[PDB]
RNA sequence: AUGAGGUGGCAAGAAAUGGGCUACAUUUUCUACCCCAGAAAACUACGAUAGCCCUUAUGAAACUUAAGGGUCGAAGGUGGAUUUAGC
């Protein structure tokens, strides 16, 4: 009517700040490229960016929390956390689809490790 | 130098495969040019970028097929 | 006396086979094919079969996409090369009317194109070798004039006409 | 498995070849990591395996 | 479908340099010695010059592989400062942490 | 023929079961060739066309057609000394370099 | 439906549950492990949904029982060092030449 | 003709105020040395990351950029008000 009358949940990853990455958080992607003497760090970074974009675009609104991309040898393990909103048959379809498509795009044995939670696991409210 | 040192150096150079015939600094550039792959033929040069044709077209093809948002 | 021991040789997967022989089956878990998250674990035989079929359908969709657009999957980055992770080609590459084209189309099991190329080779008057005719009859007889995916033999089908047309018939053809 | 157990297990075929074996005086495995706890666990694993 | 026309030019530049690298190297080696006659070295000088301008290795710039920013690109990751900070601060670059 | 091949593929199915555990998947991937074979050999799948060391180090058997004592001999000696020190080129590419030089000098 | 840790006996054969390197599965590990910086007047986060536990390169597939069982099976593949070569003094007497070569284990497609 | 070409010209001058820039020499410079030595010393003194010439490096390309040598040996002669820093 007149002026003087007038006058967010966060996950553990979201809650903590960038200056805690080696103190309270960890690294979502884990590989040997950045170690001293190792090579191909940029290729791994590009692969990581494409992996995250693809996984978020192929599981729209299903991913509760960020991906974790692990590499052992030439294996590529996508540990994802999703919700229980989508039907299990569609989850299996998408799992097989993504596994095959990423294996043939990167020429390595990709594998995917869905973990369903009932809902977002809030840590604080910011 | 000496006679002896010159001959032993020129023989050890023949055993280990270095330049036998005496040469100068400017001419030694050929050995270096042919000992290392040129900068344009290194994989960090000609493959510096991701393709960006496959990456972008694939997303388009995936969306047209209704498998990607 | 330094008695050097005799080297032991084993297959490339021998160590994994031994480690597998170390472990038994898990009594509290569904088969390894399914996900160990509770929500995605199957609850019934029908549900387990349905989940398996859904996974296989997703795999086949991915394979169809790969084979439809090899240009996006041609780039090789893995050393040693992995042939089983490259696209497969089903389209004949040889387009001229020649016996090699017929051999390639028989190799690819394209019944219709194979018989069509045999007709073209006959129309050109080129003598088709007995071996290629035998291969064509092998394809037609195995598949019964239909493309690869029972069929009842139909009189005067492609295989039968081709058999009748052969100048010389040996044991293999019969 | 309480009752249902494998009756026999196909042990892998390791053949004693006719050729002589290689001899290694020393074998140094240097592992690099971004974490000290991971390297401690790996050291425990590797040492136990070598002892066994 | 590259990031920019500027990047597309570099991709064109990087393509040509790879194709012409062997020819440039051999012709260059003729001119970088005090052995061959000056008559030949001058002939190569015209021949190396006539090779197409985009084939030369010096005209290639290390742009960001994601934003095509000409400067501020760390070569070890091929990423501009802004993109590196975004990924590094989210913990998406293995081993990278803010120093203390 | 086709009949025997298809019969063998039918024989493949009678023991075609799903993977039973992780070791089984690793074994199948190893047989398929997808997984690396251990212990890691960084030169696995690369034999350098079966060349021996002496095809890489002694490249003066390809300088028989050049002048034997002039300045071109000195130049090609430098070229071959450089080429004998490449771990990044195969013998064929080194020979291609040498033959390009031969052709160029013949033209001039 | 409940997690399958409820059915796990206290005297089970753990190596069979985690035969190979696998990510942390809270429905498969019968441990009440918690990980996270505890909140003001609170506790570290529980395992279900905990991304920190899922980011660890855990050694559940390598326990002492598992390692010993593996190393009792892998003895068939080993040979015996020549007993004559008791020390370096005899190694440098009978086998004077020493060849050093190195192998590299990274993670990647190539 | 906001398109494509061609012919000529166009490559400025002076203060100021605003601020990143070398030495002015004796507790100095050169040599030996790495701290017990010998010389030179304010007009054959010191000093220039000033100018000019020539070589080398990298590159197709060097007045272009960098380094070295030679030439040169300029101002500089310690600069107030103010004023810049510090634990
Ligand atoms: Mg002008």
């Amino acid at each position: 009517r007149e002026l003087p009358c007038a006058w967010k949940p966060v996950t553990y990853e979201e809650a903590h700040a960038p200056h805690y990455i080696a103190h309270r958080k960890g690294w979502l992607s884990l590989h040997t490229g950045n170690l001293d003497g190792e090579d191909h760090a940029a290729e791994r970074t590009v692969e990581d960016v494409f992996l995250r974009k693809f996984m978020w675009g192929t599981f729209p609104g299903c991913l509760a929390d960020q991906l974790v991309l692990k590499r052992r040898g030439n294996q590529l393990e996508i540990c994802a956390v999703v919700l229980r909103q989508l039907s299990p048959h569609k989850y299996y379809f998408l799992v097989g689809y993504s596994e095959t498509l990423l294996s043939y795009f990167y020429k390595c044995p990709v594998r995917l490790h869905l973990q369903t939670v009932p809902s977002k696991v809030v840590y604080k409210y910011l | 130098l000496s006679e002896y040192a010159f001959r032993m150096s020129r023989l050890s150079a023949r055993l280990f495969g270095e330049v036998t015939r005496p040469t100068n600094s400017k001419s030694m550039k050929v050995v270096k040019l042919f000992s290392e792959l040129p900068l344009a033929k290194k994989k960090e040069t000609y493959d510096w970028y991701p393709n960006h044709h496959t990456y972008a077209e694939l997303m388009q093809t995936l969306r047209f097929l209704g498998l990607y948002r | 006396e330094v008695v050097i021991p005799k080297k032991k040789t084993w297959d490339k997967v021998a160590v994994l086979q031994a480690l597998a022989s170390t472990v038994n089956r898990d009594t509290t878990a569904v088969p390894y094919v399914f996900q160990d998250d509770p929500y995605l674990m199957p609850a019934s035989s029908l549900e387990s079969r349905s989940f398996l079929l859904a996974k296989k359908s997703g795999e086949n969709v991915a394979k169809f996409i790969i084979n439809s657009y090899p240009k996006y999957f041609q780039k090789d980055i893995a050393e040693p090369h992995i042939p089983c992770l490259m696209p497969e080609y089903f389209e004949p590459q040889i387009k001229d009317i020649s016996e090699a084209a017929l051999k390639e189309r028989i190799e690819l099991r394209k019944v219709k194109a194979s018989v069509d190329m045999f007709d073209q080779l006959l129309q050109a008057g080129t003598t088709v070798s007995l071996e290629t005719t035998n291969s064509l009859l092998d394809l037609l007889c195995y598949y019964g004039d239909q493309e690869p995916s029972g069929v009842t033999w139909r009189a005067k089908n492609n295989a039968e006409r081709i058999f009748s047309l052969m100048p010389e018939k040996n044991e293999h053809s019969y | 498995l309480h009752v249902d157990v494998p009756k026999d297990l196909t042990k892998p075929v390791v053949t004693i070849s006719d050729e002589p074996d290689i001899l290694y005086k020393r074998l140094s495995v240097l592992v690099k990591g971004h974490d000290k706890a991971v390297l401690d666990s790996y050291e425990y694993f590797a040492v136990l395996a070598a002892k066994e | 479908h590259y990031v920019d026309w500027r990047m597309w030019r570099d991709v064109k530049r990087r393509k040509m340099a790879y194709e012409y690298a062997d020819e440039r190297l051999r012709i260059n080696s003729l001119r970088k010695n005090t052995i061959l006659p000056k008559i030949l070295q001058d002939v190569a000088d015209e021949e190396i010059a006539a090779l197409p301008r985009d084939s030369c290795p010096v005209r290639i710039r290390n742009r960001c592989v994601m934003t095509s920013r000409p400067r501020g690109v760390k070569r070890r990751w091929r990423l501009s400062r802004i993109v590196f900070r975004h990924l590094a601060d989210h913990g998406q670059l293995s081993g990278i942490q803010r120093a203390t | 023929s086709l009949w025997d091949v298809e019969f063998a593929k039918q024989l493949a199915t009678v023991n075609e079961q799903p993977l039973q555990n992780g070791f089984e998947e690793l074994i199948q991937w190893t047989k398929e060739g997808k997984l690396w074979e251990f212990p890691i050999n960084n030169e696995a799948g690369f034999d350098d066309d079966g060349s021996e060391f002496h095809e890489h180090i002694f490249l003066e058997k390809h300088l028989e057609s050049f002048p034997k004592q002039g300045p071109i001999r000195h130049f090609m000696e430098l070229v071959t000394c450089g080429l004998s020190k490449n771990p990044y080129l195969s013998v064929k590419q080194k020979v291609e370099h040498i033959e390009w030089f031969r052709n160029y000098f013949n033209e001039k | 439906l409940p997690p399958r840790t409820e059915k796990m006996a206290v005297d089970q054969d753990w190596p069979s549950v985690y035969p190979v390197a696998a990510p942390f599965k809270p429905s498969a590990v019968p441990l009440p492990v918690r990980m996270g910086y505890p909140v003001k007047k609170g506790v570290p986060m529980a395992k279900e949904g905990n991304l920190e536990l899922l980011k660890i390169p855990n050694f559940l597939h390598l326990t002492p029982v598992a390692i010993k069982k593996h190393c009792e099976a892998l003895k068939d593949f080993c040979t015996e060092w020549p007993a004559a070569l008791d020390s370096d003094e005899k190694c440098e007497k009978h086998f004077p030449i020493e060849i050093d070569s190195t192998d590299y284990v990274s993670s990647g497609p190539s």
